[PDB]
RNA sequence: UACCCGCAGAAGAAGCACCGGCUAACUCCGUGCCAGCAGCCGCGGUAAUACGGAGGGUGCAAGCGUUAAUCGGAAUUACUGGGCGUAAAGCGCACGCAGGCGGUUUGUUAAGUCAGAUGUGAAAUCCCCGGGCUCAACCUGGGAACUGCAUCUGAUACUGG
RNA sequence: UUAGCUAGUAGGUGGGGUAACGGCUCACCUAGGCGACGAUCCCUAGCUGGUCUGAGAGGAUGACCAGCCACACUGGAACU
């Protein structure tokens, strides 16, 4: 039920005193279909072991973001590290649209409209992180109206 | 002088005339001063095919522009409508 | 009701004329920011009558010469 | 302007059945299926997300039988009108007349019912229309008219027709060999394994 | 120089929230009290005083939900090196509505929401999400 | 950055410069050959790039890569340059058209025939 | 002339590019750092999915490619929307005119600002709702819009005087 | 990597002149005027409604249609 896309997968090296020893990492995302999302980033020797280890770590470690309907709530930026990422909520059934590995997350995130733009370095791991930064401090009018202490008809 | 006649503006083979008020000295579809409504030759059944502001013609005509031979007839025609 | 302007006087040593600096006060078209800019007039006066620095109270009118067009109507804050 | 080469081909492309054929044999037993076509047939390579949106898209051209610029129009259209644009757009593909003489079963395949209005044997509103692209507003009576009555393929496809699911937003008369379009489908009336936001998603770029 | 005495404001609510500072205090004013008047009203801080007669100090009372801090920005939108005023049609939607702008207008400071209802615009302080 | 320096001195732009000039924004240009020769490409590879040199219309001078196998480009041969450079070839920026006033098609080729000025090989 | 009716018979009517990655789509045979490809990375030295042909496939389609040119992507002149310890980038330091900005209170002004009204902002164009050509392109009715400027009537929080 | 420019020049009185104001022209008088908010000089260029692109702001552009301007072998002049 947990829906699972691997990203990107990348050939990484090591030189030792016999010469260069390849490896592999692996970039997956998980999620219900519904603001429970979570990402994983597995390494090894071979290219099954890593997805398996990307997969094991993104079914923990999973995060909840509060969803409207089917699109985002607030026009909400994210960053970590190399990636300014804008996303936007938008009309129904305008797709995702949406670069790359941001892609992937918010399908997995159960988000179906979404007008989004990856400013600056677009290294999806980086850029995966910024989506789950902005997704996770995106938040309600329920939040918003316990925090202020009104209701959500006073805040409209 | 000062006139009143039409424009055309339509396709090819099939013309759409607006009838204006316009210095005589102008081209055809050129400068003019007021569009005081329109004539269609080609018109259907159950559409007009024929609007004359007539009391902005009367105001002109007060002015003492004159009128076209083919804008007199849809006056004509207008006031035997009504 | 009459439209009228109002400035500085830049100069008025030339006779039955003086200079005015009206300084007109615009929002930049891109950048949003409010720029002062200076509006130089040839303002017909008789008599002579005005200073340097001295505020003044314009009106349009017909050309009085090639570049003057323009007479006051009265002087306020005349001193320095 | 037509795709005029074997139909089977691309519905192996696609991996299932387009209804390019009749239907009275069955698809698995004319075709290979579920092999895609050419030398290299068996191999299933890993289909990329520009592919996925591709085979979307080339799917519903090659269901409906609209080229490539036509099929932009509709998206600009289904863009510019208000709402789900890709219900807009299977609205629009829906509301073609050779689709409609489909629906209708006057005609076994959507080709023949091209065929059927490209040599005037449909009637809409009384007027004989020659267009398969002719947009059909609800609340339209479509008939086939008098001298193509007659015809063997008619009522063959209202055989098949009635071997096919009822569309709900239609009113057909097989007697008289007319119809009522009585409103554009719902995307719940449609079928549900076509994902539009895959083709939004592709003029989105 | 002390150029701008509302950034001052909004800079000390900022990092006294990153601080978990339970009161911030500042010299008071005019406006400052009636901006904090609107961020009591809208209920971003829970009250706000000003003590003194020569020179008042305009204390704010901060409000924590959760631990966490309720005011997630705040931010100044209109400088001195640059005005910002806007129109009744074009009043900014802070987080679709959810934050609020200060907006300064003829008839007195008020958010952007009672600017609409009251068909007028002005200057816009600040955006508070 | 400051809004007072952008209104002072504003952001100019790059006006890029075109790596075809002697087309003068045309899409083709006439020449005629003053020198067909061959040179040697850049380190990495080896071949021997056949290469005109070429006084065109507007009265420029330059060297025009030679596409295609087999060529029957002599000197006073009048040919139709288009643009388009060589990578593996210092100088050279330009591309001849083959199939244009002088110059013929390719012998006996039969895949992307348009791109050479082939006819239709007819069965 | 549009248009309509009749005749005869599938007849008289499909090509272009591409298939190493970006970029949808693979095998064989020649070939041997030659011949050649090429937008970038790069291919070719005897098993080339990258050259040339074939078979197959993919994209378009009465068009298909190439070239030129503009914007875009490029947040890569950054107002929206960038930076300056080490990647390009803080003048060697300072004073200081013009310029930019300016603490707090009251009163006043109404310049900026905001609201409303009037005039104008040619028509066409764009957009919306419709109508007409068998549909569409197209033509067309009405409206909105033309984000502007001027004048007047008001407002006085903010900025200015 | 154009910083100074200007003597009908800037203004005044009067005369002439034009359909009409006016250095428009002329005599006389004064010594001004413009300019760092870029004068002068150089290169390029018809302008707009608009068109293309762009989410927008913007960028590029001004074919067709429509409005204004300019020219009619080149340089000049006037007549009706
Ligand atoms: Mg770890
Ligand atoms: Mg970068
Ligand atoms: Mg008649
Ligand atoms: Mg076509
Ligand atoms: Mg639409
Ligand atoms: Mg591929
Ligand atoms: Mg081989
Ligand atoms: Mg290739
Ligand atoms: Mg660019
Ligand atoms: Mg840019
Ligand atoms: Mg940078
Ligand atoms: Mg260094
Ligand atoms: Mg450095
Ligand atoms: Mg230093
Ligand atoms: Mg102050
Ligand atoms: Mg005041
Ligand atoms: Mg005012
Ligand atoms: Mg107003
Ligand atoms: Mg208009
Ligand atoms: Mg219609
Ligand atoms: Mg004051
Ligand atoms: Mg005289
Ligand atoms: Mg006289
Ligand atoms: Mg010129
Ligand atoms: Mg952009
Ligand atoms: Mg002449």
């Amino acid at each position: 039920e947990l829906q699972e896309k691997l990203i990107a997968v990348n050939r990484v090296s090591k030189t030792v005193k016999g010469g260069r020893i390849f490896s592999f990492t692996a970039l997956t995302v998980v999620g219900d279909g519904n603001g429970r999302v979570g990402f994983g980033y597995g390494k090894a020797r071979e290219v099954p072991a890593a997805i398996q280890k990307a997969m094991e770590k993104a079914r923990r470690n999973m995060i909840n973001v509060a969803l409207n309907n089917g699109t985002l709530q607030h026009p909400v930026k994210g960053v970590h590290t190399g990636s300014r990422v804008f996303m936007q909520p938008a009309s129904e059934g305008t797709g995702i649209i949406a670069g790359g590995a941001m892609r992937a997350v918010l399908e997995v995130a159960g988000v179906h409209n979404v007008l989004a733009k990856a400013y600056g370095s677009t290294n999806p791991i980086n850029v995966v992180r910024a989506t789950i930064d902005g997704l996770e401090n995106m938040n309600s009018p329920e939040m918003v109206a316990a925090k202020r202490g009104k209701s959500v008809e006073e805040i409209l | 002088m000062v006139t009143i006649r039409l424009a055309r503006h339509g396709a090819k083979k099939r013309p759409f005339y607006q009838v204006v008020v316009a210095d005589s000295r102008n081209a055809r579809n050129g400068r003019f001063i007021e569009r005081v409504g329109f004539f269609n030759p080609i018109a259907s059944e159950k559409e007009e095919g024929t609007r004359l502001d007539l009391d902005r013609i009367a105001h002109w005509v007060g002015q003492g522009a004159t009128i076209s031979d083919r804008v007199a007839a849809l006056i004509k025609e207008v006031n035997k409508a009504a | 009701k009459i439209r009228t302007l109002q400035g500085r006087v830049v100069s008025d040593k030339m006779e039955k004329s003086i200079v005015v600096a009206i300084e007109r006060f615009v929002k930049h078209p891109i950048y949003g920011k409010f720029i002062k800019r200076t509006t130089k007039l040839h303002v017909h006066d008789e008599n002579n009558e005005c200073g340097i620095g001295d505020v003044v109270e314009i009106r349009e009118c017909r050309p009085l010469s090639k570049t003057k067009s323009w007479t006051l109507v009265r002087v306020v804050e005349k001193a320095v | 302007a037509r795709y005029l080469g074997p139909k089977l081909k691309l519905s192996r492309r696609e991996g299932t059945d387009l209804f390019l054929k009749s239907g009275v044999r069955a698809i698995d037993t004319k075709c290979k299926i579920e092999q895609a076509p050419g030398q290299h047939g068996a191999r299933k390579p890993r289909l990329s997300d520009y592919g996925v949106q591709l085979r979307e898209k080339q799917k519903v051209r090659r269901i409906y039988g609209v080229l490539e610029r036509q099929f932009r129009n509709y998206y600009k259209e289904a863009a510019r009108l208000k709402g789900n644009t890709g219900e807009n757009l299977l609205a629009l593909l829906e509301g073609r007349l050779d689709n409609v003489v489909y629906r209708m079963g006057f005609g076994a395949t959507r080709a023949e019912a091209r065929q059927l209005v490209s040599h005037k044997a449909i009637m809409v509103n009384g007027r004989v229309v020659n267009i398969a692209s002719y947009q059909v507003s609800p609340n339209d009576v479509v008939s086939i008219r008098e001298k193509a009555k007659k015809q063997s393929r008619v009522k063959a496809a209202l055989e098949l027709a009635e071997q096919r699911e009822k569309p709900t937003w239609l009113e057909v008369d097989a007697g008289k060999m007319e119809g009522t379009f009585k409103r554009k489908p719902e995307r719940s009336d449609l079928s549900a394994d076509i994902n539009e936001h895959l083709i939004v998603e592709l003029y989105s770029k | 120089s002390m150029q701008d005495p509302i950034a001052d404001m909004l800079t000390r609510i900022r990092n006294g929230q990153a601080a978990n500072k339970a009161a911030v205090t500042m010299p008071s004013s005019k406006l400052k009290v009636a901006i904090a008047n609107v961020l009591k009203e809208e209920g971003f801080i829970e009250d706000f005083k000003v003590e003194g007669d020569t020179k008042p100090e305009l204390e704010l009372t901060l409000k924590y939900f959760q631990g966490k801090a309720v005011v997630e920005s705040i931010q100044r939108v209109s400088r001195p090196g640059l005005r910002i005023y806007k129109r009744k049609d074009e009043l900014p939607k802070v987080m679709a509505g959810l934050g609020i702008a200060v907006v300064s207008t003829s008839k007195g400071v008020m958010t952007d929401r009672a600017a609409r209802q009251a068909g007028l615009g002005g200057e816009i302080i600040c955006y508070v999400a | 950055a400051t809004v007072n320096q952008l209104v002072r001195k504003p952001r100019a732009r790059k006006v890029a410069k075109s790596n075809v000039p002697a087309l003068e924004a045309c899409p083709q240009k006439r020449g005629v050959c003053t020198r067909v020769y061959t040179t040697t490409p850049k380190k990495p590879n080896s071949a021997l790039r056949k290469v005109c040199r070429v006084r065109l219309t507007n009265g420029f001078e330059v060297t025009s890569y030679i596409g295609g196998e087999g060529h029957n480009l002599q000197e006073h041969s009048v040919i139709l340059i288009r643009g388009g450079r060589v990578k593996d070839l210092p100088g050279v920026r330009y591309h001849t058209v083959r199939g244009a006033l002088d110059c013929s098609g390719v012998k006996d080729r039969k895949q992307a025939r348009s791109k050479y000025g082939v006819k239709r090989p007819k069965a």
